[PDB]
């Protein structure tokens, strides 16, 4: 899993 | 000196900042420290040889990419990356190598704001940016090596910090029936002290430039922050690699040559 920086910020596995 | 302009994407060290071979010239954390690659400029045909071809996704029986993802952010088409980021004006138009870059540094894999962002490659040959889940270059003392190499040469090394102007400001292409020199009194001369490796051709030239480049690990303390044997005046004529540690700042007319840099691509010229 990491998070998006930039906008939308959003959580991909 | 009217070479001043033309030859500051030749300053390595100040256009690109930080190794070439391995590049680790800076450090993020994520608790803990680690060291990852910083140089501004793209590294065209570098990649990384396994002693499993390294673009596989980490699983020994993986390599060194990201792991598969929902949605699939890696690999990633130059199209897949544009329609991803189409509403981001910031990031939707940039170039590949810096589109693929900025890419592979989107992604936290701390879920706090980390300073760590990974390394990517572009595939010239499928249009397809790669982020590496692995920011590790070498490990000879799963043992692995940077180089230069023909099943490599349309692969792109990028740092998080591959600069929007790379095209611009770093060196690409080889300068055909051009010597690099150093400008002295109204005259380019040349580097005075070379060292001479045999080449077979422009390809072996840069991929012995590479070997011997700005190595930020051997084989702080370590950081080469870009200085080293990074440049390369080909004599495809006599077939001397002529490998030199400090920057050229003009250039000389010479049918016999080829100038290289380890960050150029191993084949392109003009």
């Amino acid at each position: 899993c990491w998070t998006t920086r930039m906008s939308p910020p959003q959580q991909i596995c | 000196n009217p070479w001043t302009e033309y030859m500051a994407k030749y300053d390595i060290e100040e256009v690109h900042g930080s190794g070439i071979r391995v590049d680790l010239g800076e450090d993020a954390e994520v608790g803990t420290q680690y060291r990852l690659p910083s140089g501004k400029c793209p590294v065209f045909g570098k990649g990384i040889i396994i002693e499993t071809t390294f673009l596989k996704p980490v699983a020994k029986d993986g390599g060194f990419a990201f792991p598969p993802t929902n949605p699939l952010i890696s690999p990633m088409t130059l199209n897949g990356m544009r329609d991803f980021y189409k509403n981001n004006e910031y990031v939707k138009n940039l170039d590949e190598l810096t589109l693929c870059s900025r890419h592979a540094g989107n992604m936290n894999p701390d879920n706090k704001n980390s300073n760590y962002k990974y390394p990517a490659v572009y595939d010239y040959n499928d249009k397809k940016c790669h982020i590496l889940y692995i920011a590790a270059q070498e490990n000879n003392g799963f043992c692995f090596r940077p180089a230069k190499d023909k099943l490599f040469e349309n692969y792109t090394y990028l740092s998080k910090n591959v600069v929007d102007n790379w095209e611009e400001v770093c060196p690409r292409k080889n300068l055909e029936n051009a010597k690099f020199g150093l400008w002295v009194d109204g005259n380019c001369e040349d580097i005075p002290h070379v060292n001479e490796f045999s080449a077979n051709d422009l390809f072996e030239c840069n991929k012995l430039v590479f070997e011997l480049s700005a190595s930020d690990q051997p084989k702080d303390r370590y950081k080469s922050h870009g200085k080293g044997y990074n440049w390369g005046n080909y004599n495809r004529e006599t077939q001397k690699c002529e490998i030199f540690n400090v920057k050229p700042t003009c250039l000389i007319n010479n049918s016999s040559y080829i100038a290289t840099t380890a960050l150029s691509h191993p084949i392109e010229v003009e």
